[PDB]
């Protein structure tokens, strides 16, 4: 279970954040937990702010409204309440141009999602500044810090998860279904073996996957298996991915046999939007095949395993990489560059396999890969008569041999594929919202769903994996927001009000840092004895609970502040004048960073300052 | 700093025009002060312990 | 070259003053007092130790009741002690850590203190409300505050590392009079008994005598080889003592306008941090960076005694008005009261 720090951690985190300029409105408002505590402050504690956030929230809902009729109705409801009422109340802090943008658009019954966008900007304008500053003055920013501390001190292991039944097995590792103990959120845990990676020389595969995952796992993309965490153990690499316990299309093509035009079209759409996501972020998947598409409980699909993908914002690749039946002509040509076009030919190939049960160039079960490669290059595959003419113009468009003639290559990307006559029935909004009914819902608790067709390691090996652990901020903040956030904010609230009534009754109310020139103050421990610290321009005091500080060190007497390691943990090391040593242990990675900073800033500062004062410097003895 | 070394002179004029007295007298006046008041100086002429806050005085 | 003829009139005028004084130099105090009996063996002992401050003490000051004293420490705090019991009357945490000086008003009512904050801050110890509150802050100086002293509840003289002293009006918060003259950081000041005059020592190695009202430097005393750190009026108002890094103290007479005496010793190598006379003026107590205070026979220059108490620098000291005791204050964080 998640236990938050105490409100005293503000003093350290506020500084930590200010150093990185993350105490601005843009950086806090645009975070999930930042937004939520900010919203709360404006709704409950500042009367000027509530109608601006209320209005904000109302537009955000309007943006999600599916049908044009819903918009016309909601838009006039937003107009008459937050524009007209505010205006008649002499209480509408917004521009003319803003008013006349909406009024112009409404009177013509134009209600696009973006209608209200000038007000998003002008609401933001009136929230940043005076309102934001009071928000920083409040308990909620205190609470934001309490939260953001817990985030910057995430260290996972196996014991933070509860591992359940297997859900996949490939060449290098095997995926499991798990629960993250502190939130009770269900995930998949990929567990790649280090010993195998070294044995098959796929350090480049494992490595590339994490860089690629990180580049895709923001935004909430329904159609790719995105990552929330990555981490290490003594002999494993573990990604924490989106749970998918429904097997893969290669296994399902085995049980179900081929699909119809209608059924493949479903899988088509959901895959197309997956590709569109990665191509906006300059990633080509390459290894698109049915074995790589996965299914949830409901039968919706995601793209999986990004080893063979690579970034193309910087340098367009040229090697042939990916499975042989589904590669494009320019991918197989050596010394020839390619961009997102590799996938649209792959799509076409995979899409055929769903319909006809083989790759369109693998003619007669033939393992001869260099025959599948010469048919790809010379043959424009013949398409059966069964296939609709709407299906043909798609598969022909997608399987043009020239990049200059292929669908999705002529400049508008996925949009050229979406516009095909094959997809003319589809509303792509409803694909994205996962509203279309899936064909194959997987059988409940099925054995062998998403399987594949399949010496020691020094320090020198694990130096590859030392910049592996990651935590995606957007995702952790989401998980929290949708599970425990509310009840923990209410638990921690009751808890901090009972210690208030206690510390008032025992006398200790007045706070020692105020009205003074204290730089920073927080809990640390010294050898381990846990005390509260206060750091002034010329000294580091500290106290036990229920007294005032009766102890200190001076900034004069500190000689250097170094970072040393004690009992498998990172610590500060103050060498003191006259050879004596001071060691401090910290409750979190950000605290340790900032103490170390602020102590060094302080002692260099002081020593410099004192040197220039005859009455305070040392003299000859 | 031509304005400034002229201000130093007008100052030194003030320091020079003063009625001085012979060291012999000065010293004579100091020494005579010290003996004048030496019985009123507890660091030289101790007081009783009972009248001394820092030895034996009880009531305050 | 108007700057050459004014740089030659200076060296010439200087020699006119040297001559006027060498002509008053008919005897030496040492000669004049050669006959009077020596003071004896002064064996003062620690009668109270005062525990409280958490780091170096820089400064202290007796209240006129010869009982309460205020003390100013590196720990960012003023303590006001009742010497008679060792009780604390007030502990005053400060807005600035960098404090260097403190002062107790003759009345009893306020204390003052200052430092690298560059501001003399007046505190009220008897508010209507019954709490110790900053009643004024005196900004004006462009350098650190090194010493200050009250004339009354409405007036205070300060000295700063900006090379200047200044008489303030605590109500208006402005400098009534500014005392420019020193060519280097002013470390200490002392008021004459009648408070119409005061003297200042500075890191230019000179002390200066000022007029409170007319606001100019009347007389200037040289001879020290090195920074003058403290300075102290002799009780009749006619002479003052000094204390320097050069390992000496000196006695200067006002009317004879020159150095009467030098207190020193070849064993003594550390510098002086503070000076103070006993009640009659016969004893001259001096505080040193060798962790001792030395008692000097002011008349005869003999070293009459040593107070050897602290384990770091004696930084400050002072004798009580009624003459009954002397206090020392060190970098070891302790004050001690002796007689
Ligand atoms: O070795 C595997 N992939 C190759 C590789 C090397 C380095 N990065 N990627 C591998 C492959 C699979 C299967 C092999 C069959 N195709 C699907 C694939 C992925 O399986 C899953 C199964 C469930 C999942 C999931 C992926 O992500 C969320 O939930 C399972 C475990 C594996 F370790
Ligand atoms: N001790 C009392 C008078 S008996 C007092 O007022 O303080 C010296
Ligand atoms: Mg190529």
């Amino acid at each position: 279970k998640i236990l938050l720090p105490e409100p005293s951690i503000r003093s350290v985190m506020q500084k930590y954040l200010e150093d990185r300029g993350e105490v601005t409105f843009e950086k806090i408002f645009s975070q999930k937990l930042g937004y939520l505590l900010f919203r709360d402050f404006c709704l409950k504690h500042l009367e000027e702010a509530k109608p601006l956030v209320e209005f904000y929230e109302e537009i955000k809902k309007y943006e999600k409204l599916e049908t044009e009729e819903e918009r016309l109705v909601c838009s006039r409801e937003i107009f008459d309440t937050y524009i007209m009422k505010e205006l008649l109340a002499c209480s509408h802090p917004f521009s003319k141009s803003a008013i006349e943008h909406v009024q112009g658009h409404l009177v013509k019954k134009q209600v696009p999602p973006d209608l209200f966008q000038p007000y998003i900007e002008e609401i933001c304008q009136n929230l940043r500044g005076d309102v934001f500053q009071k928000f920083i003055e409040s308990d909620k920013f205190t609470r934001f810090c309490q939260w953001k501390n817990v985030e910057l001190n995430i260290h996972l292991t196996m014991n933070d998860f509860s591992v359940h039944r297997i859900i996949g097995r490939g060449g290098f590792g095997e995926v499991y279904g798990c629960r993250k103990a502190d939130t009770g959120k269900m995930y998949a845990m990929k567990c790649l073996d280090k010993k195998r990676i070294k044995m098959k020389q796929g350090e480049t595969l494992a490595l590339n996957e994490r860089i690629m995952l990180s580049l895709v796992s923001t935004g909430d993309c329904p159609f790719i298996v995105c990552m929330s965490y990555a981490f290490h153990t003594p002999d494993k690499l573990s990604f924490i991915l989106d749970l998918m316990n429904g097997g893969d299309l290669h296994y399902h093509l085995s049980q179900h046999g081929v699909f119809s035009e209608a059924d493949m079209r479903f899988y088509a759409a959901e895959i197309i939007l997956g590709l569109e996501h990665m191509h906006n972020r300059f990633v080509v998947y390459r290894d698109l095949k049915p074995a790589n598409i996965l299914l949830d409980e409901h039968g919706h699909v995601r793209i999986s395993d990004l080893g063979l993908a690579c970034d193309f914002s910087k340098k367009k690749p040229h090697a042939s990489v990916g499975t042989h039946g589904y590669m494009a002509p320019e991918v197989l040509q050596k010394g020839v560059a390619y961009d997102s076009s590799a996938d649209w030919f792959s799509l076409g190939c995979m899409l055929f396999k769903l319909l006809r049960g083989h790759s369109p160039f693998r003619q007669h079960k033939t393992k001869d890969k260099h025959e599948i490669d010469r048919m790809t290059l010379t043959m424009a595959v013949e398409l059966p008569d069964s296939f609709s003419p709407e299906l043909r113009s798609l598969l022909e468009g997608l399987l043009q041999r020239d990049v200059n003639r292929r669908l999705g290559c002529l400049g508008r990307g996925a949009q050229e594929v979406k516009e095909s006559p094959f997809f003319r029935s589809l509303d792509w909004q409803m694909v994205f919202l996962q509203k279309y009914p899936p064909p194959l819902i997987p059988p409940r608790g099925e054995v062998n769903a998403a399987d594949a067709f399949d010496i020691k390691l020094l320090d020198s090996d694990q130096e590859l994996y030392r910049n592996f652990p990651l935590t995606i901020s957007e995702r952790w903040q989401q998980e929290v927001a949708e599970t425990v956030f509310d009840t923990i904010n209410a638990e921690t609230d009751r808890l901090e009000a009972r210690k208030k009534t206690k510390n008032k009754q025992l006398g200790h109310e007045e706070d020692y840092a105020l009205g003074k020139d204290c730089i920073m103050h927080g809990y640390m421990s010294k050898m381990w004895q846990r005390r509260y610290f206060y750091l002034f321009p010329n000294r580091l005091e500290w106290r036990g609970e229920g007294e005032a500080p009766q102890s200190l060190l001076t900034m004069e007497e500190i000689q250097s502040v170094e970072e040393t390691q004690i009992k498998e943990r990172k610590c500060l090391l103050l060498k003191i004048r006259g050879g004596k040593q001071f060691v401090l242990q910290c409750d979190s990675d950000p605290e340790l960073v900032q103490w170390k900073k602020e102590l060094r800033d302080a002692y260099r500062e002081a020593q410099q300052l004192v040197q220039r004062v005859p009455k305070m410097k040392n003299k000859p003895r | 700093s031509i304005a400034q070394a002229r201000k130093l002179v007008e100052q030194l004029k003030m320091e020079a025009n003063i009625d001085r007295i012979k060291v012999s007298k000065a010293a004579a006046d100091l020494m005579a002060y010290c003996e004048a008041h030496a019985k009123e100086d507890p660091l030289l002429t101790p007081v009783p312990a009972s009248e001394n806050p820092f030895r034996e005085k009880k009531f305050f | 070259s108007e700057l050459d003829q004014l740089r030659q009139e200076a060296e010439q005028l200087k020699n006119q003053i040297r001559d006027a004084r060498k002509a008053c130099a008919d005897a030496t105090l040492s000669q004049i007092t050669n006959n009077i009996d020596p003071v004896g063996r002064i064996q003062m002992r620690t009668r109270r130790t005062l525990r409280g401050h958490l780091a170096k003490i820089y400064a202290m000051h007796w209240g006129t009741d010869s009982r309460l004293l205020v003390s100013a420490s590196q720990d960012g705090k003023l303590i006001i002690w009742d010497s008679y019991t060792t009780n604390k009357v007030h502990a005053i945490p400060l807005r600035s850590s960098w404090v260097m000086t403190c002062a107790y008003a003759p009345s009893g009512n306020y204390v003052a203190c200052g430092g690298l904050d560059n501001i003399c801050s007046i505190y009220n110890l008897k508010t209507r409300e019954g709490n110790v509150r900053v009643s004024r802050e005196l900004a004006g100086h462009t350098g650190y505050l090194s010493c200050c002293r009250f004339l009354d509840d409405n007036q205070i003289v300060t000295s700063s590392g900006d090379t200047t002293c200044a008489l303030w009006d605590i109500e208006t918060g402005q400098q009534t009079t500014t005392f420019t003259g020193h060519t280097g950081d002013v470390m200490s000041l002392s008021l004459a008994p009648d408070t119409r005059l005061f003297v200042s020592g500075a890191c230019d190695a000179s002390a200066k005598l000022w007029d409170v009202r007319e606001g100019m430097c009347r007389q200037t005393f040289t001879g020290h080889e090195s920074d003058i750190n403290a300075i102290c009026f002799f009780p009749n108002g006619n002479a003052f003592a000094t204390g320097s890094d050069d390992a000496t103290c000196r006695l200067f007479d006002l009317r004879a306008d020159q150095e009467l005496m030098t207190y020193s010793h070849d064993n003594i190598i550390c510098g002086i941090t503070s000076v103070s006379f006993s009640k009659s003026g016969r004893l001259l107590l001096a505080g040193y960076d060798d962790f001792n205070c030395n008692v000097w026979d002011a008349l005869k220059a003999d070293r009459a005694g040593v107070l050897a108490g602290h384990d770091n620098r004696v930084s400050c000291l002072g004798v009580t008005d009624d003459g009954m005791a002397v206090a020392t204050g060190s970098w070891d964080s302790f004050l001690k009261i002796w007689n």
